[PDB]
């Protein structure tokens, strides 16, 4: 979708939630 | 233990 | 969610709560995929063995929530359903194969800081992300233990498990329309979905475009967080042809 998956309170403001790094770190 | 929701939605 | 933690506000703006009118209670989780469509598990609506067969009038969709039981005035939006569509080949007789359903809202909800749709995956994203070892995230207001319920939305990050391991953990016939996730008993960490979480999203964040995609739907499991057992999820991409078909044919 056009604006899908970009959270107003996080991605759109360049703010990370507290555990998302855990996900990204598993994508080896 | 659900709080009463507005009657308008029922 | 067993062994998860409280979600941050606005963390899963696509999380939806399936709410029963009478008696007023939580039925299942769901997800917002557009301003008018909601995705959930078919078993949340139809399960003949337990005489469950909910229609449009039996339910309410609650969007933008954080608290499980509180009416979040000025924050959440409640919507009525126009039409429910269950996958014609949903297999409730044997293994819940093709456990998916779409719900068309009566009128579009307006997006906000707390309400925003998740993306459905494309072939390439599914191909690159749906790999054993990669972690996804599940959210919901379901039980905290197999055995109460949380005050607010819970979240847990779980790794996708190798198909053979999924297969060897159950007597149930696993299909290509399902995938399983969770930690192996020797990994130290744990966690899983539980009753009430069904129908909710299993999402992953793409490292290519930074968007969140819904790879699965909480479908079934044997108990909750049992060692040597894993959570089973509907493979959303495999059933995408059906999703697309229903949307452009019905609105
Ligand atoms: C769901 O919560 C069904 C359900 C789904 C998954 C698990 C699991 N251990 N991963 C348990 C129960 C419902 O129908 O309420």
């Amino acid at each position: 979708e056009a604006d899908c998956g970009l959270r107003p309170l996080f991605e759109k403001k360049s703010l990370e939630d507290k555990t998302e790094r855990e996900l990204l770190e598993s994508y080896i | 233990d659900f709080e009463e929701i507005p009657e308008e939605y029922l | 969610i067993v062994e998860g933690s409280d979600a941050e506000i606005g963390m899963s703006p696509w999380q939806v709560m399936l709410f029963r009118k009478s008696p007023q209670e939580l039925l299942c989780g769901a997800s917002l995929i557009s301003d008018r469509w909601v995705l959930t598990a078919a078993h949340c609506l139809l399960y003949p063995p337990w005489d469950k067969n909910f229609t449009e009038n039996d339910l309410l969709v609650r969007i933008g929530k954080h608290s499980r039981t509180r009416y979040e005035r000025n924050i959440e939006k409640i919507s009525m359903l126009e039409k429910i569509y269950i996958h014609p080949r949903y297999n409730w007789r044997e293994n819940l194969d093709r456990d998916i359903a779409l719900m068309k809202l009566k009128k579009p909800v307006a997006f906000s800081d707390y309400i925003h749709p998740v993306c459905l995956p494309d072939r390439e994203t599914a191909a690159s992300l749906l790999q054993a070892g990669y972690k996804g995230r599940v959210t919901g207001w379901g039980n905290l233990k197999e055995t109460g319920q949380p005050s607010v939305l819970q979240v847990v990050n779980l790794p996708i498990v190798e198909r053979p391991v999924c297969k060897d953990s159950t007597r149930i016939r696993i299909t290509d329309n399902m995938f399983c996730a969770g930690y192996k008993p020797d990994e130290g960490k744990r966690g899983d979905a539980c009753e009430g979480d069904s129908g909710g999203p299993f999402v992953m964040k793409s490292p290519f475009n930074n968007r969140w995609y819904q790879m699965g739907i909480v479908s079934w499991g044997e108990g909750c967080d049992r060692d040597g057992k894993y959570g089973f999820y509907t493979h959303v991409f495999r059933l995408k042809k059906w999703i697309q078909k229903v949307i452009d044919q019905f609105g």
